[PDB]
């Protein structure tokens, strides 16, 4: 860990005491964070990956098509990086790792991103981009962390898919691909077709095992919400802020955390 | 073979020069990687307070104590060289002589930057932690009072070493 | 000369073990800033093992100045054999002097983040931190050995 | 003399190679100990031991180094230098032998006591794997300064 | 005089390499036998058999380091130089091979802990194709002996 | 002189370049057909022969070895330079030859391994192929013991 | 004297070069006609064309190495380094070209390989692409024929 | 004297990297050429340009390596230490040249082989840079005539 | 008596550095124009002028060697020890300032070609980049014609 | 007899070693300075403490470069191999320090730029790390001096 | 006798490194003025700045080593070793001072470039950080004129 201390010290000082600090309002906090990550503009390279995935989230929403530009500025300009419909799709492929592979699983451009079951999978191999991305740091404990965060979305995928996406008629060997080292290979939860039986099955998982408990928000629910407590747990692997290592992202993840927080607390 | 003979003839002066030499650059060399480390933590929380910057004042300060014991280090290698004559250049004596000069030379620097890179990354995570905590400053204390004392061992190491020359 | 060239490394094997130590003695330190980021007393906890570890380079300090006080040749002639024996059981101690330092930093760095935590295993901690320092210990006292095994 | 040189060369040899094996071995074990007993405190006494194994390893390793210091004897009687270069080959093949076995005792031990968090009979198992090739460490260690002290009559 | 020096160091290779051999085997072995543990404790038993295999040929190795060591004493045995150096090539290429005999079943002992929590058939087979490894070990050690009988054949 | 102590040297470095080959390419091989065994049972049966076609390196580089070291005689002849270069030369080419080959067999068999997964036509394609590693080996074993036949001095 | 040692030394290097390129070049070939296979069985047929380039150069490369070495016979003629000189130096370059040609064959084999996949005259390209490459092994072995022309005129 | 150890090794140098730059090249080349001919088989057609170069490049080469063999004649030329040195610095300078020109006719022929499906006129363009290599090749070449006709002084 | 053969290598050096040199520029020009291709059609004038640099140092280079090879004339004026180091030190010179104008020449004819297909107007700054490049090697030449000047004045 | 040889040596070494350690450290004060400007061109301006240090490890290397040159007078002193081998060590040793001192404090003013960008009293802080760099980097240079003393007995 | 020739070995390498520095230097500047001309091209003209700077630098180095080759005189004094050994060591600091001064110039250039490109301003101190560096390879240059000064060093 000398490494940290023979060059890239005051950088990763900053972060930490940016990460320290914070324990509508949820944009405006997603603003605030954007700014100061700018402003600070290895850990970095998570960072940029946690942007790349906050940024396939915009382009997403993007790449669809409704005050578009106006949706986008609403955004944090880290989800909604400056530098960035087939076309739409395209250009979103440049700057942004994740992109393209959202554009290879939406081969109808927005159509086959539809906000109902389409975006969904657009979103899945967006995700999977990303992960890659963060895969592109070259391995290490939060590398780590993000393939368990990335095996719990994968997770949660398969379970939204078995739960309401059959009627969507996404595939069975296709949905367990649009769900996702570890988020790939999840066999064990898509191995029961029924919803009953597969929530079982996904739960059975390490990421959403020992964190979703009852579950009664979470695994139930489709979309990503399966892993909400397994998320909430790995933000708390950031409240361990073991120093010498890349903890920018989760830096960036606890700050998000927050946003949300404050969001559900909304008025009161 | 005759290689062999020949590897074993060596100039007692130039070993005891660099041991006198070395040992100071290669302390003030760790000195300067330790104050390089507590500068960049001192940049990183430079936003909130100077308590931090007191902290590194204090590392700094042990790395200039480092400095100065390797500064009495090389006067005592100056004045610790035997009388090692120009022409008496080659006795066995002075071979043993210059060996335990280089011994101790490497004994001293060695030591010093390893002690002074540990004050320097102790020092970084300290100012780290006092930038965190404000009540948390005499532990920082602790180790940088830690580190001193090792280069201060490192530095009485040195100086009962001084008396090891035997050269003619 | 070549015997004392040989005896002169045989101490500073142990000197660099020392030495090395100091790096798990900073790993040790660095994780203790953490660890009493979350409360002083872990704070105190933590730095009391940094404080032992700097203790044992002060030691292998005094251990090299007692070999200084005995490093006179004139008193044993040292051959080709007994310089050889020397310089190699000397660089073994260095070796298991400075492993035990790695291992202690690791153990110290274990510790500082259960410190960190609630108290839990400590005292597991400081059995692990004991059989680190018992390990230098032993590499110390071995070096002894070697020290008074020298003359005809 | 030779002999005494490359006698006690590979004596130290032994120890060094055995001690820096096990140590490496110790620190990979080590970490997953520490992860267990973080995780729970029941387990934490039971992934405890593989440890303490790991430095008694080592503990044993370096001393062999004290009895193999009179395997080679220079106040006696010299005898030919391929006597003492065989004596140091045999205290370089138990340095070896105890490097190896203990490194890979720990690695085992890594993974072993890492996944005890979830089974607690996973500790014995992985207790039991570590030792399976610390024993092995200390017994080459062992063996080969038995080896050197015994090669040393030349005929 | 250059003979048994070389001899030595032959065995000493020996030892060193099997030892290495049997780390990896070892290592590999047991990273796996933990992730394998999670799955099914019970199949734990099953997969410890390359751990043995490993085992088995560090042993092997070590015993033939001690019976190379074995005949150090000049009047014991003819050994001219060319018959010392032919024990020292022995020695070592009896331990290389158990090196790479012991690395190979390493990476084939995790292969088959990866195979048990898969399908048992496949361990089933992946026991064959380890045992087919470690056969390798034995050729080599095998090897080694002749090599040695004929350097202690000498004039 | 001296040279029949090269020579046994490289005998032993042959033996153990060959085993070292062999056994990497025997590792990659078993991997790929664990692989394959967690796949179809019916590949797995098929993915055995290429580990022991890598063996069957090592085990003629163990035999190449020990004919070196049969060749080692003092009765035979006094000791002499050019018929110990000649023979350590032999065994460095030989066990050279084995280990690029064996690492050769270990890649096309994992190769196999994957393609014997996607079709059968594939897996013998794999067949050959192995077939035309095993003759690379051959050849090289040919020229090295050619060589060692060379030993008149 | 010493030109039998030089020689042999040439002899081996040459084989071994040639075999490190031809294993280098049939990884790559196998790589490419599985994937030929996995993406059409029957376009894998044609697929082996490149392999059976590659083991031809590399044959050709091992029977000019023989043909060197045959050529050294102590008895025929006296001491002389010359013709040892000539016969390494033929022996390292017929090596080092198959070595290279075999790795750029593969290469380029695999690659024509997948392009062969995609389009039918892609074949014909790659063919024509490793007739050229096969230029390499030509020149090496016009080398080595001249080399051993100069080592029969040593005088 | 040491003639044949300089001449010797020098005509063996200048084959071995001229042939491994002209087969790196023609493989960067080759994979380019593939990639062509899966876009368009006009395009693949075209790129027979630099495996033209990377065989210039190899026949140059060779043509160096027989004109310095041919220059030994010791039955006709007395051993100096010139006259070896004459070919040692000939073939040097051959195989620099040729690696270099083989490394930059492969990222000539894959910038080229980009072009083609970029555009023709971009390709015809290129042809004049591959033509400058060649040239810069061929200019090392003849600097390597006037190195084999300064061994002319030596008799 | 042996410096002929340092000579020698010196000269076969000199060559064979500043072809190296000439073939990196010359390969990073051609996949910097390659890349200009096709957006930039007009800019083939613009993308020949650093092959023009890279011909130009190599001939530079081949000029060096030509003169080198000259120098070594042991029939009058035995080469004695001076001629030979001194061949060998002009040589290593000519080619490693070849090799370095060859890299620079390279990168920045990359640069140019990158910029040749937007905003045309800075051909003339990239001229004179390439010109200000190629004055190394002309220095690097003429430093090595006034090294092998001395070559004579040893000989006494 | 080798001694002025030795002693040349040693102070290019000296030389060479200083001027590296100087070029490294100015060039990370100043890309740091130059990032640090962007924001702000007002703090840019008073950002010259980068040059300071720059220029004082430079002329500290020129002076001790030039009090070495001096030493060597052979018409004053026939010199000895052991005053040799020690002077060219000495100015060797000194080097080297100024180079790892310049390389710190660059490093050091690399992030100290950025802190400067962010308020001024950062500026100071980093002001006064500087000035202990360059502290240190003068202690450096009187050893190097009084060492070259020591060459002249 | 022939220290010297190793003075003017030294000479010629102080030139190469000046160069090498130089080089590095201006391929950097180039890089930076090439985006600024890009960016707008009223900011290139200005840019040209520090390749002229290394140009000179370079220059410097040229002339350095003209004046070394110029001390090199026969008719001066007898064959000397000191003569050879001054000489190469100014040459070398010379060189290394002027390579490591062009590299960190070049850095800072680069960065200067972009620099400017947003905020014209910021090139007034730019310009002076610039002139600093050059300044110290200015004074490097002295230093190593002074050894070349230092000639007389017998009688």
């Amino acid at each position: 860990a000398m490494t940290f201390n023979i060059h890239g010290g005051y950088l990763e000082a900053i972060v930490r005491g940016y990460r320290a600090g914070l324990l509508t309002i949820v944009e405006k906090c997603t603003l605030k964070l954007v700014d100061e990550y700018k402003h600070m503009l290895p850990l970095s390279t998570f960072l940029e990956y946690i942007t790349y995935g906050h940024m396939i989230d915009n382009v997403v929403l993007i790449v669809t098509g409704r005050d578009v530009q106006e949706l986008l500025e609403k955004c944090h300009p880290l989800g909604m990086f400056d530098s960035i419909m087939r076309e739409l799709y395209r250009l979103v492929l440049v700057d942004t790792p994740l992109a393209p592979y959202f554009s290879e699983c939406i081969t109808s451009e927005d159509l086959d991103d539809m906000n109902i079951e389409i975006m969904r999978n657009t979103l899945y191999k967006a995700y999977l981009e990303d992960f890659y991305k963060f895969c592109q740091k070259l391995g290490g404990a939060t590398a780590e962390i993000m393939s368990d965060l990335l095996a719990f979305e994968a997770d949660r995928r398969a379970v939204n898919i078995t739960i309401n996406s059959i009627g969507t008629e996404l595939t069975r060997d296709d949905r367990r691909k649009l769900y996702s080292l570890y988020p790939y290979g999840h066999e064990e939860l898509a191995v029961c077709e029924d919803i009953d039986q597969v929530r079982g099955v996904m739960e059975k998982y390490p990421p959403y095992q020992s964190i979703f408990s009852k579950l009664s928000y979470g695994e139930s629910q489709m979309l990503d919400k399966a892993f909400y407590e397994e998320e909430v747990k790995r933000l708390c692997l950031a409240f361990e802020q073991q120093f010498h290592y890349g903890v920018f992202f989760a830096y960036m993840r606890l700050r998000e955390q927050e946003i949300r927080n404050l969001m559900w607390i909304s008025e009161c | 073979s005759s290689w062999s003979r020949a590897l074993v003839k060596i100039s007692p002066y130039t070993f005891s020069a660099i041991g006198i030499a070395v040992a100071i650059g290669v302390s003030v060399l760790g000195a300067a990687w330790g104050i390089y480390i507590t500068g960049s933590s001192l940049i990183g929380a430079a936003i909130k307070a100077p308590r931090i910057t007191s902290k590194n004042l204090i590392s700094v300060i042990f790395c200039e104590a480092v400095a100065i014991y390797g500064v009495i280090v090389a006067i005592i290698l100056q004045t610790k060289l035997e009388s090692v004559p120009a022409s008496q250049i080659y006795a066995p004596e002075s071979l043993r002589a210059g060996y335990a000069i280089f011994a101790s030379g490497i004994i001293v620097g060695f030591a010093n930057l390893v002690c002074g890179l540990c004050v320097g990354i102790i020092g970084s995570s300290c100012a780290l932690s006092d930038a965190q905590n404000s009540s948390l400053f005499v532990k920082i204390l602790v180790i940088e009072i830690f580190g001193s004392a090792l280069g201060l061992f490192g530095v009485i190491v040195g100086i009962i070493m001084s008396a090891q020359a035997s050269w003619p | 000369t070549a015997p004392f060239f040989g005896f002169l490394g045989a101490a500073a094997a142990l000197v660099f073990s020392c030495m090395g130590a100091a790096y798990g003695t900073a790993k040790s330190g660095v994780g203790v800033a953490s660890m009493g980021v979350m409360r002083p007393e872990l704070v105190m906890k933590s730095i009391v093992p940094v404080v032992m570890a700097g203790v044992l380079g002060i030691y292998g300090l005094i251990i090299a100045v007692i070999i200084s006080t005995g490093i006179n040749p004139k008193a044993k002639s040292y051959y080709l054999f007994d310089g050889y024996a020397h310089l190699s059981s000397g660089l073994a101690c260095g070796l298991a002097g400075l492993s035990a330092g790695m291992a202690i930093g690791i153990v110290g760095d274990a510790g500082v983040r259960a410190n960190a935590q609630q108290p839990k295993l400590f005292v597991g901690m400081i059995l692990i931190l004991i059989f680190a320092e018992a390990l230098a210990l032993y590499g110390l006292i071995v070096g002894i050995i070697l020290s008074s095994r020298a003359g005809q």
